[PDB]
């Protein structure tokens, strides 16, 4: 406690009552004539000490501050996810004990936990002599952590239910299992440090915290300084503290980085930092001016922040951060390294899928990172080849058990927000649609989670390029016959992408023969036109309904007429059955007292824009104003917010 | 058993673990099934579309195509947690709201 | 099993758990691994000396005399030659070695001259002592004492104790090793293994023990593994000599020539028994619960979240007042206790002392707020209250109290806390120092620990205040007068120049370290870590529910936070701790109250519950009582309240 080391890289004297040894050492470092004043060996000692201090980023005192770069660099292959490099490095024969330590950490990271446990046992057997007991202690701690992780993974994963596979692909056989329990029958980690030699306890005191259950309470408690509403700061020091903890835990090859407490700490710190930055930005724009500060937040984010967010955040947490702490108004930093990271993880997932070497222990950990990275890549701009590679990896080789067609569509749509759609990924999507079309040939039906299917892709394509005709699907449906029923339904779902001859081939199969058949056709929009025969069918349906005097069906035709899809004044004579029919048929004579703004909650963007531009405006604006003044609901507020004012 | 239900005001419906034994008109009997609602305000299609949310009916865990959806004859609603008859709740909570599908098993937001 | 055997196993388990167990390994264990025995060596020596052997002439003294004659006649080279010929081979380890090492012994004393026990330590570090110079140059505090000089330095006969000459001059040649073994036996609890009852070493140990006082030492444990069950007379005679015998053939039936099974059965029983609690009747369960809980009677109130640390994660104590089984593999003592609570008739199944202990446990558990299990929980409702005048801020009452005369140590502790809240920090430190000095006569020591913690916190607060005053004294004060004396500050600095708060708990007696386990969390920020994280998570939920416009009609998820908040306050205001004067606590209280108020305001207005769901879902409501106003006034700033009013 003689000195406190401020994280910017400075030292301050607080509780030292003797000679200022650190000041003298830094004075020796500053000047150059003070050399040759030492008896040779002390010069070597000073050189080694200077090298160590320069490596650790300690420079000067507080009074001698010359501005701080505070550049953070992590040189561990495990952090950057260079899986091929570490896999190759594992194969080569080891030279020293620390090489085996790094190999064991890499094996533990890659999921080969049995090999990691065996390597740790070999290391603790070999390195019991010498004065390098630090490696022995670290190997003991890592072995205990590996055993705990193995037992927890077996308990939660093995048994307790799993829908991904019927059986768990044998997560460690019963020969490897039930042997660790014998070797760790009564292992105690609290007394591991106290049993060490007295010189180890004298020297490596700072490592004691590695043997505790919880060792990150101080930072979590100190995180409270970021929620103060009172007008270096706290965000900067918190960020360097997080970087320092990450670098210390990763560079030394410690397995404790793969636990729940560390992930929770990272999530809490990052979320609090982003929230504080957003609050500061909004207060600055509120109290001084709109565009005085350049409409850019001060939280410039770079490589490492993106890596931490992708690795340590679940999908729900990222969704909450996006919803409450909108990121589109703060820019990203480095892009080449981020693109390299994305193409590397896409290559890794495609290698995992192609080689069928799915280590379940590794796959479960890796798929969350893959999902988070591919979700968060929406705010980054990528090159053509990288975008094509990641799109191919996501559409083709991504496991089906995690992302369905709808989730894949959501990811793809988020991907192309600021990159648009060139020809290459459009051709990739075509290779998917044809591929899906084939998988269709059978008792097979596509399954989705959010209720979105392959046809959406075509719609998006038709949204971004309206002059596209696919020759492969046209040829596929040209030879299509009427024996099959599900595939032909799939082609009707993808009608607008086919050539004229294929269009005729399918249009022959289209046959309006009943009002419910017309409903079925218009759900997928097969009949985009409105022939007089369909109009007469609607006329007879309304006549039957009227002479007949549950569910609601008239609403669709009401919308259609109010959208000018029906160019005939025929249904005005059908009044007195339901309110909205008269509302969207006779806007002048409708009785507004029966109106209920709940319908406004089920109106899409186009209908809301249409009704906003029609004059009807002030009645609905008044009733929704009454609704918002009674109850403070966000939907009515937004409806007034973007459309009606 | 009423603690699980939650009211969603973005689409103005309810979410509650429940199972529907609905009966279709023309003496068509459907076994246990449940509703799923998805909210998608950013739609791509146009002209023919007239809604914002997508409503699907799942039967025994497999999708079913809709041909004539006019089964407005209630259902034998049961709370599958301990198999409690909660049909009364659904029937006298339906007409109190204007939503065509007052009860939906889970909802999905795609904002 | 026999009652005495159960008691012996319980004592062994307690000693091992406390870390005071040592093992005296005999020679049979090494024989189990087919290590050559001494009778083979003496037979070889007899064959070499005369030319032919004879079985009849072999007594206890012959085994020590024949090698001596061989050394005296042939010399020294031949002795070490035979020793090397018969001892150069290496043999595998034994499962008994692993079983005995898994028992976690503090030290290991062995009379073998082998390396099988050495090579068995699996990944454990033990300092080996086999010569006289090695005692001083030990590297650690864990001793593997090989009494008879293993062959590490070589295979010469001068490094071992085999012949009669070495046995006679053993005390003269090896004083330090004998003294170390004697003191280790004196202090720790020692269990023999692999020894015959008629062995020379056991007889020597008994002879040395007979010189001591009657009640000045603990009776060592012995394990007998012979085919013939022990006779009553021999057992009585050896028990009267100060050695407690546990038989193996009596418990398990086996044939004559089998040895591994008895050792394995005894060691397996010992290993299994440690995690097992031998409770079968209501009396044992009540006594166990009382033994676990009674040390907590000193403190007025204990929070429910850390109670699980007392039971070693065997039961998750929910904040609302329910308990859930988590890792209790053995008997469900909580189930039996609650069954006894719910039925008044079974209360007559215990003796008077057990009945009064059950009454005390009922009082304590009802005071802390634990009600019943999750299954038995119905519609329980809990109110809150604080019994400290400091919280309510009745300053005249505490001034009158401080005017009163002290009557006890706890009253002095209350006076010191009340005076510290009054701002007279110098007198507070003086009173705390007087309390620490006068609290030498004690039976628990909890008051001493709490007073030391309070003294350190007061010193830190004084230093921070005297440093901070000069910063703002120029403008907001103008007078710039420091309300302190330099003599007091100098004495403070001299007194607290070496007090290390990190290792204060480690220096406390083992009884305190065993009973008052939770109080360690008071020495740092750890006691705030288990709550804060939870709060964060709950925030990330509530806002997520607020932006989606969802109105849950059941229990409000903020209740947990509220309960935890109040719980913490009680535990920090009824035990009179100065930690309530910190900044992290203020920030935590402010965050909790802000989240509560925001959730209450959001749920105040509703759309469908008024018209659609009016027949139910009425329980929504947030009272604002006196305690909430006190908490807001104490732990808020003007800008925070302005932000609340704005939002």
């Amino acid at each position: 406690y003689d000195y406190h080391f401020e994280v910017n890289g400075t030292v301050v004297r607080h509780k030292n009552k003797g000679f200022g040894y650190m000041e003298r050492f830094f004075e020796l470092k500053e000047s150059c004539d003070e050399r040759s004043k030492l008896s040779k060996k002390q010069y070597e000692r000073f050189n080694a000490l200077f090298n160590f201090f320069e490596k650790n980023g300690v420079i000067c005192m507080a009074k001698d501050a010359g501005t701080l770069n505070t550049s953070i660099e992590i040189n561990s292959l495990a952090y950057h996810g260079k899986y091929d490099v570490m896999k190759k490095f594992i194969e080569e024969q080891s030279v020293s004990i620390e090489d085996d330590y790094k190999k064991a950490f890499f094996l533990a990271c890659l999921g080969r936990w049995e090999e990691s446990y065996d390597l740790y046992s070999n290391i603790i057997l070999n390195s019991i002599d010498e004065s390098n007991g630090c490696v022995y202690y670290l190997s003991q701690i890592n072995r205990y952590r590996i055993y705990q992780s193995i037992t927890q993974a077996v308990t939660q994963f093995n048994g307790l239910g799993l829908l991904t596979f019927g059986r768990h692909y044998k997560p460690f056989t019963d020969e490897f299992l039930a042997r660790i329990e014998r070797e760790m029958t009564n292992f105690n980690i609290d007394d591991l440090f106290n049993g060490m030699p007295f010189e180890f306890q004298k020297k490596y005191k700072i490592l004691e915290f590695l043997s505790d259950n919880q060792f990150l309470y101080d930072d979590t408690v100190k995180l409270f300084e970021l929620t103060n509403k009172v007008r270096m700061s706290s965000d900067i020091v918190v960020l360097l503290r997080l970087y320092d903890n990450l670098r210390f835990l990763y560079e030394n090859c410690l397995w404790s980085v793969s636990f729940h407490e560390f992930h929770q700490y990272i999530r809490n710190s990052m979320s609090l930092l982003i929230e504080k930055a957003e609050y500061e930005r909004t207060r600055d724009i509120d109290e001084l001016g709109f565009s005085f500060f350049g409409k850019k937040s001060g939280f410039f984010m770079e490589y490492y922040d993106f890596v931490n967010i992708s690795r340590h955040f679940k999908i729900d947490d990222i969704k909450n951060l996006e919803r409450s702490c909108s990121i589109d108004k703060i820019r990203f930093g480095e892009q080449e390294k981020i693109e390299e990271y994305l193409v590397g993880i896409a290559e890794e997932i495609t290698k995992q899928f192609s080689a069928n070497g799915m280590n379940v222990v590794f796959y479960t950990q890796f798929i969350s990172e893959a999902k988070a990275a591919l979700y968060f890549a929406k705010y980054v701009k990528l090159s053509e080849e990288g975008l094509g590679k990641i799109v191919k990896a996501l559409l083709f080789y991504f496991p089906e058990r995690d992302l369905d067609i709808g989730k894949r569509y959501v990811w793809l749509e988020r991907l192309t927000k600021c990159n648009e759609l060139p020809k290459s990924i459009i051709s990739i999507i075509d290779d998917f649609l044809v591929l899906q079309a084939e998988k269709h040939i059978q008792n097979y039906s596509e399954v989705s989670s959010n209720g979105l299917y392959s046809r959406d892709y075509g719609a998006l394509i038709k949204h971004f390029e309206k002059n596209f005709i696919s020759k492969r699907l046209s040829e596929i449906t040209l030879c299509l016959t009427q024996d099959k029923q599900k595939q032909i339904d799939f082609l009707f779902k993808l009608l607008p992408l086919l050539s004229t001859n294929a269009k005729s081939h399918l249009l022959s199969f289209k046959s309006v023969e009943n009002i419910n058949d017309l409903m079925n056709g218009i759900r997928i929009g097969l009949i985009d036109e409105f022939t007089p025969e369909h109009e007469e069918l609607i006329i007879e349906y309304l006549e039957t309904r009227k002479v007949n005097y549950s569910n609601d069906y008239m609403s669709t035709f009401g919308i259609w007429y109010f959208l000018e899809e029906i160019n005939n004044s025929k249904m005005e004579e059908f009044i007195g059955m339901d309110d909205q029919y008269d509302f969207f048929v006779d806007p002048e004579n409708f009785d507004y007292k029966k109106f209920i703004p709940s319908w406004l909650k089920n109106y899409n963007d186009k209908l809301l824009g249409k009704i906003a531009g029609n004059k009807m405006k002030h009645h609905v604006i008044e009733v929704l104003k009454e609704r918002v003044k009674n109850s403070n609901d966000k939907r009515y507020l937004e409806i007034l917010m973007n459309y009606f004012i | 058993a009423t603690h699980d239900l939650v009211y969603h005001s973005k689409i103005n419906t309810f979410v509650w673990d429940v199972e529907f034994d609905i009966v279709l008109s023309d003496s068509k009997e459907l076994n246990k099934c449940y509703f799923v609602k998805c909210f998608n305000p950013y739609r791509i299609n146009g002209k023919c579309d007239f809604a914002v949310s997508s409503i699907d009916i799942f039967s025994e865990g497999k999708r079913l195509l809709i041909e004539n959806e006019f089964n407005f004859k209630i259902t034998k609603a049961v709370h599958v947690a301990t198999s409690k008859d909660v049909t009364e709740i659904v029937l006298h909570l339906s007409e109190r709201i204007s939503s065509p599908f007052p009860i939906v098993k889970e909802v999905v937001y795609l904002d | 099993l026999d009652n005495n055997v159960v008691e012996c196993i319980k004592e062994i388990t307690e000693s091992s758990r406390n870390g005071k167990l040592v093992f005296f390994v005999g020679a049979g264990v090494s024989t189990l691994s087919d290590y050559p025995q001494w009778w083979r060596l003496v037979d070889k020596y007899h064959e070499e000396l005369y030319g032919s052997p004879k079985k009849g002439n072999y007594s206890s003294d012959e085994y020590l005399r024949i090698p001596q004659i061989f050394y005296n006649v042939k010399g020294e080279m031949a002795f070490d030659g035979i020793l090397k010929d018969f001892f150069q081979v290496d043999k595998p380890t034994n499962p008994i070695h692993d079983k005995i090492l898994a028992m976690n012994p503090a030290h290991v004393i062995t009379t073998n001259y082998d390396n099988l026990i050495d090579t068995a330590c699996r990944g454990k570090y033990f300092s080996v002592i086999s010569a006289e110079e090695d005692v001083a140059n030990a590297t650690s505090s864990r001793y593997l004492l090989k009494v008879h000089g293993d062959f590490r330095k070589g295979f010469k006969g001068e490094n071992v104790v085999l012949k009669e000459d070495d046995y006679l001059n053993y005390d003269q040649n090896y004083p330090l090793i004998s003294n170390l073994m004697k003191t280790i036996i004196a202090t720790h609890t020692i269990v023999f293994i692999g020894y015959g009852l008629g062995d020379y070493n056991i007889n020597m140990l008994l002879n040395w023990v007979r010189k001591l006082q009657k009640d000045s030492f603990h009776k060592p444990f012995f394990i007998r593994t012979d085919p013939s069950p022990i006779e009553n007379e021999t057992l009585i005679y050896y028990e009267n000599k100060g050695l407690r015998i546990i038989d193996a053939a009596s418990l398990i039936d086996s044939n004559e020539y089998d040895y591994l099974e008895r050792y394995s059965a005894v060691m397996d029983l010992l290993i299994e028994s440690q995690e097992n609690k031998f409770i079968t009747k209501d009396d044992e369960v009540i006594d166990y619960i009382y033994g676990k809980i009674s040390p907590l009677f000193a403190l007025q109130y204990i929070r429910k979240i850390d109670l699980k640390h007392v039971f070693e994660y065997d039961y998750h104590f929910e904040v609302n007042g329910t308990v859930v089984r988590h890792k209790n593999k053995g008997f469900g003592y909580m189930e039996r206790f609650f069954e006894l609570k719910e039925s008044c008739d079974e209360r007559s199944k215990l003796s008077k002392k057990q009945y009064e202990r059950f009454n005390a446990l009922f009082n304590f558990f009802e005071k802390n707020g634990v009600i019943c299990m999750a299954k038995d929980a119905g519609t329980l409702n809990t109110s809150i209250e604080i019994n400290s005048l400091a919280y309510h801020g009745k300053y005249d009452v505490m001034k009158k109290f401080i005017e009163e005369q002290s009557v006890s140590i706890e009253d002095d502790y209350k006076k010191a806390f009340f005076l510290a809240c009054l701002g007279r920090w110098e007198e507070s430190y003086d009173l705390y120092s007087n309390i620490i000095l006068n609290s030498i006569d004690e039976s628990n020591g909890c008051v001493y620990y709490l007073s030391q913690i309070n003294r350190y916190r007061i010193y830190q607060s004084i230093t921070q205040a005297v440093t901070q005053f000069n910063g703002l004294g120029l403008l907001t004060f103008g007078r710039h007068y420091k309300p302190f004396t330099d003599e007091f500050l100098a004495r403070i600095e001299r007194e607290m120049t070496n007090f290390n708060i990190d290792d204060l708990f480690n220096g406390m007696p083992f009884e305190f370290q065993k009973k008052y386990k939770i109080l360690e969390f008071l020495s740092d920020n750890q006691f705030l870590y288990d709550d804060t994280v939870k709060l964060f998570e709950l925030t990330n939920k509530v806002r997520s529910e607020m932006s989606e416009g969802s109105y849950s009609f059941g229990m409000s998820s903020d209740i947990v936070v509220l309960l935890r908040l109040y719980d913490n306050l009680r535990f920090l205001y009824e035990n009179c701790l100065w930690s309530v004067s910190f900044h992290e606590f203020h920030q935590y209280i402010r965050n909790s109250m802000s989240l509560l108020i925001e959730k209450a305001e959001y749920e105040r207005t509703r759309d469908i519950d008024e018209l659609g769901f009016s027949f139910f879902g009425k329980k929504s409501g947030f009272f604002m009582e006196y305690y909430d106003f006190v908490n807001i006034s104490r732990h808020f700033k003007i800008d925070d309240i302005k932000n609340l009013e704005r939002s």
